[PDB]
RNA sequence: GUAACGGGGCUAAACCAUGCACCGAAGCUGCGGCAGCGACGCUUAUGCGUUGUUGGGUAGGGGAGCGUUCUGUAAGCCUGCGAAGGUGUGCUGUGAGGCAUGCUGGAGGUAUCAGAAGUGCGAAUGCUGACAUAAGUAACGAUAAAGCGGGUGAAAAGCCC
RNA sequence: CCCGGCGAGGGGAGUGAAAAAGAACCUGAAACCGUGUACGUACAAGCAGUGGGAGCACGCUUAGGCGUGUGACUGCGUACC
C-alpha cells in the first residue's frame, strides 16, 4: 500500500514505515503531522482523484529530525574581467516517518 | 625475519640500476645470484654485492636458513647529484650531473 | 627541432615499456665437473663438454 | 614589524590542493594548474544544478511516453487528458508508477481516455 | 527517493524478425532505431542498452520513392588523396544489399561506444532465410 | 573529401490555409533560506510578527569584515601528564576563516579589549635556490693503428716487461 | 663481531631520554623520483572537469539503496592573465 501526497511544493510516493526527507516544517520533533491532500492511494485496487485529492485520504506521520543538508559551494567567475565571487549554502530539511495511510 | 642490506651513494643513475633490480625481484636467493652472474651490466656487479651482504647478515645476525631465503623487496632510490661543468663551443658552459643511487635489498625466509 | 609542450611522466613510462632486460633462462651443467656455465661456453674452471680444455 | 608569509601561504595552497584530489597529472599536484581546475569545476557545478533539473524532467517524459504508448495513447494526448480530468500528479511520480506499478498506470490511462472522449 | 535506473546486468531482451519487402527505407529505419535503443520500453535509460535484437529479412527488396533508385548517391573517401568514391542506390543493392539498410540505421543511432553496441543487435539478411531459429524470434509487423 | 537540409533519411518528415494538443529558459509560479532599502505596529540601545519592494556587472565610488608579525592588559593565563612548526581526520560559519582531535615534534605559546604595521602573490622575457623535460638521446676533441704472451691486482683493450 | 678489495657502504652490539639525534647530524614542507596494495584501462577520438551512474574492493550495520576508494557507459563543456 502506497500513497502520493504533496508537501513542500513537491510530491512523494510513500508506504507505511518509510522515512522521507521534506522541506523544513514548523513542527517540533515528537509531534505528529497529518497530510490531508492525498493525490492517490493504491492498495489492491487503486483510488485516483476525480478532482484533486481522494475524498477521505489522510497520511499520518511523526516528525523525526530537523537538520541542514550537505554544504554546496557557489562559484561565479568572469574571465579577463577581474571578477570573482564565492558563497556557501546548507539547506534545511525535516525527516518524517510515515505511520499510517487511511483510505 | 626480514634482513636488509643497503649501498648508499652508489655511483650510478637510479634508472640504470632499476633495470637490473627488476630481474631479481621475488626470486629465490640462489636463482637471483645466478641471474646476476650472467648479466653484462655494471649495475649487476653493484647489486650482487648488496645481495650477498644481505644473505650474510641474515645468517650471522639472524637465524640463517639460506636455502629458504628469497628476495621479498628490492628498490633503488635517487641519491644526491654532483654538479660539474662542461665547456662547449663559443665560450658557453653546460652543467653535468653525476647522479648517484641508494640500493636497498630485503631478504626474508617467509 | 624542439618540443612545444613538456611530455608527461605517463608518456615517459610508455616509451620505456620496451627497455626491460631479459634473463638467461637456462644455465647448462657440465657433465664432468658439475659446474654451471653459459651454454656453448667453457666453464670458469676450464671444462667444456666434459673435457679439461685450457690449463687455466 | 616584519611579517614572514610562509605559514599562511602554505595553508592557502594546501586548501586548494585538497579540492583537486582525483585530478590528472599536474592538475592534482601543481598549485598554478590546480587553482584553475578547482575554479572551473565550481563553475560547471553551478551550471549543472540547473541542468540536473532539465535532464531529469526529460527522462521522466520519455518513460511516460513509452508506457502510455503501450496502453495505446501518445504522451501529448495523455497529458491533455489528465489535465481535463483534474489529476495533478507530476511527471516524477508518473514515471515512477510507470515502472513499478503497471496496473496503476493503466488505470491512469483509462481516466485520461475517458476525459478526452 | 531517487529515479529508477536500469541495470545493464538485469535487462531483459527479446528477439524479433522483420520482413523488409516493399517497405519504405527511411520509415522502416526509424522503427528499427527506436527498438534497438529501447525507447519503446518504460525502463528506458539513456546510458544503458535496453533495446531488443532484430532480424531483418529480404533486405534486397526494400523500396524508395521518387527517382531515388537511380539518383540517391552514397559517398565515401578511402583516405588517399584522390580517393572520393561514389555508388548509386541501385548499384549498392546489386553489390551488397544489406549495406543499404545498415547504413540508414547507423545514421539514426546515437554516436559513441553505446551506439556502436546497439548496432550489433541488428542482423540484416538479403534473402528470406535466417539461421537464428534457436533464439525463437517473434514476428514483428513494423 | 560527399561539402549550397548539421546528419540520417523524407514524396511528406515539402509548401499554403485553418484548428486543437504537447515540448521548450537561470522568464513566471510553488516551497525553504539570506541580505539591502522604504513605510508600520509595538517597543525605545530594539527586535519580532508584520509590511511593500529590490539584490547581472568592467572602469570607478560607498559600506562592513577575516587573518598575519609586533606593544600594553600579562610576574596573568596555557604548556615535558607535551608549546610552536609539520602531517591526517572530524565538525562548523554567507566568505576571508574558526574549533576539536590522532600521528610527528620537543620548548615555547598566548585569550580578551585596545594600539602600530617591512600585513596577504600566479603572472612583471620578475630575483635566488632546488628539481623536472628533451633522454639514457647527441657526443667522448684530428681516420698515425694496432696484435699477442707473461707480470701484478678484487678486477687489466688502456699500467709494467 | 659479520659481508666487502686490510675499500666505499651496510647489518648487529654498545652509548644515550632519543641514533628514523651518527657527524651528508634540531625541526624536515613542496616540486621531483620510487616500492607495495585496491579499483580502472589494449574498437576507442578533443581544456580531461562537471551532472547522472552500474560493477568491484574494504569497513560498518543484522542489511537497510550507509561510509571510504575506484569509475565502465552517458548529457553538457575550446585553460588562465
Ligand atoms: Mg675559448
Ligand atoms: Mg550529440
Ligand atoms: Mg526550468
Ligand atoms: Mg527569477
Ligand atoms: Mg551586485
Ligand atoms: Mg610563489
Ligand atoms: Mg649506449
Ligand atoms: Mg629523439
Ligand atoms: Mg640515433
Ligand atoms: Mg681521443
Ligand atoms: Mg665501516
Ligand atoms: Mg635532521
Ligand atoms: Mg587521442
Amino acid at each position: 500500500m502506497y500513497a502520493v501526497f504533496q508537501s513542500g511544493g513537491k510530491q512523494h510516493r510513500v508506504s507505511e514505515g518509510q522515512t522521507v526527507r521534506l522541506e523544513k516544517l514548523d513542527i517540533a520533533t515528537g509531534e505528529t503531522v497529518e497530510f490531508a491532500e492525498v493525490l492517490m492511494i493504491a492498495n489492491g485496487e487503486e483510488v485516483k482523484i476525480g478532482v484533486p485529492f481522494v475524498d477521505g485520504g489522510v497520511i499520518k506521520a511523526e516528525v523525526v529530525a530537523h537538520g541542514r543538508g550537505e554544504k554546496v559551494k557557489i562559484v561565479k567567475f568572469r574571465r579577463r574581467k577581474h571578477y570573482r565571487k564565492q558563497q556557501g549554502h546548507r539547506q534545511w530539511f525535516t525527516d518524517v516517518k510515515i505511520t499510517g495511510i487511511s483510505a | 625475519m626480514e634482513t636488509i642490506a643497503k649501498h648508499r651513494h652508489a655511483r650510478s643513475s637510479a634508472q640504470k640500476v632499476r633495470l637490473v633490480a627488476d630481474l631479481i625481484r621475488g626470486k629465490k636467493v640462489s636463482q637471483a645470484l645466478d641471474i646476476l652472474t650472467y648479466t653484462n651490466k655494471k649495475a649487476a656487479v653493484l647489486v650482487k654485492k648488496v645481495l650477498e651482504s644481505a644473505i650474510a647478515n641474515a645468517e650471522h645476525n639472524d637465524g640463517a636458513d639460506i636455502d629458504d631465503l628469497k628476495v621479498t623487496k628490492i628498490f633503488v632510490d635517487e641519491g644526491p647529484s654532483m654538479k660539474r661543468i662542461m665547456p662547449r663551443a663559443k665560450g658557453r658552459a653546460d652543467r653535468i650531473l653525476k647522479r648517484t643511487s641508494h640500493i636497498t635489498v630485503v631478504v626474508s625466509d617467509r | 627541432a624542439v618540443q612545444q609542450n613538456k611530455p608527461t611522466r605517463s608518456k615517459r613510462g610508455m616509451r620505456r615499456s620496451h627497455d626491460a632486460l631479459t634473463a638467461v633462462t637456462s644455465l647448462s651443467v657440465d657433465k664432468t665437473s658439475g659446474e654451471k656455465h653459459l651454454r656453448h661456453h667453457i666453464t670458469a674452471d676450464g671444462y667444456y663438454r666434459g673435457r679439461k680444455v685450457i690449463a687455466k | 614589524a616584519r611579517v614572514k608569509r610562509g605559514v599562511i601561504a602554505r595553508a592557502r595552497h594546501k586548501k586548494i590542493l585538497k579540492q583537486a584530489k582525483g585530478y590528472y597529472g599536474a592538475r592534482s599536484r601543481v598549485y598554478r594548474v590546480a587553482f584553475q581546475a578547482v575554479i572551473k569545476a565550481g563553475q560547471y557545478a553551478y551550471r549543472d544544478r540547473r541542468q540536473r533539473k532539465r535532464q531529469f524532467r526529460q527522462l521522466w517524459i520519455a518513460r511516460i511516453n513509452a508506457a502510455a504508448r503501450q496502453n495505446g495513447i501518445s504522451y501529448s494526448k495523455f497529458i491533455n487528458g489528465l489535465k481535463k480530468a483534474s489529476v495533478e500528479i507530476d511527471r516524477k511520480i508518473l514515471a515512477d508508477i510507470a515502472v513499478f506499478d503497471k496496473v496503476a498506470f493503466t488505470a491512469l490511462v483509462e481516466k485520461a481516455k475517458a476525459a478526452l472522449a | 527517493m531517487k529515479t529508477f535506473t536500469a541495470k545493464p546486468e538485469t535487462v531483459k531482451r527479446d528477439w524479433y524478425v522483420v520482413d523488409a519487402t516493399g517497405k519504405t527505407l527511411g520509415r522502416l529505419a526509424t522503427e528499427l532505431a527506436r527498438r534497438l535503443r529501447g525507447k519503446h520500453k518504460a525502463e528506458y535509460t539513456p546510458h544503458v542498452d535496453t533495446g531488443d535484437y532484430i532480424i531483418v529479412l529480404n533486405a534486397d527488396k526494400v523500396a524508395v520513392t521518387g527517382n531515388k533508385r537511380t539518383d540517391k548517391v552514397y559517398y565515401h573517401h578511402t583516405g588517399h588523396i584522390g580517393g572520393i568514391k561514389q555508388a548509386t542506390f541501385e548499384e549498392m543493392i546489386a553489390r551488397r544489399p544489406e549495406r543499404v539498410i545498415e547504413i540508414a540505421v547507423k545514421g539514426m543511432l546515437p554516436k559513441g561506444p553505446l551506439g556502436r553496441a546497439m548496432f550489433r543487435k541488428l542482423k540484416v539478411y538479403a534473402g528470406n532465410e535466417h539461421n537464428h531459429a534457436a533464439q525463437q524470434p517473434q514476428v514483428l509487423d513494423i
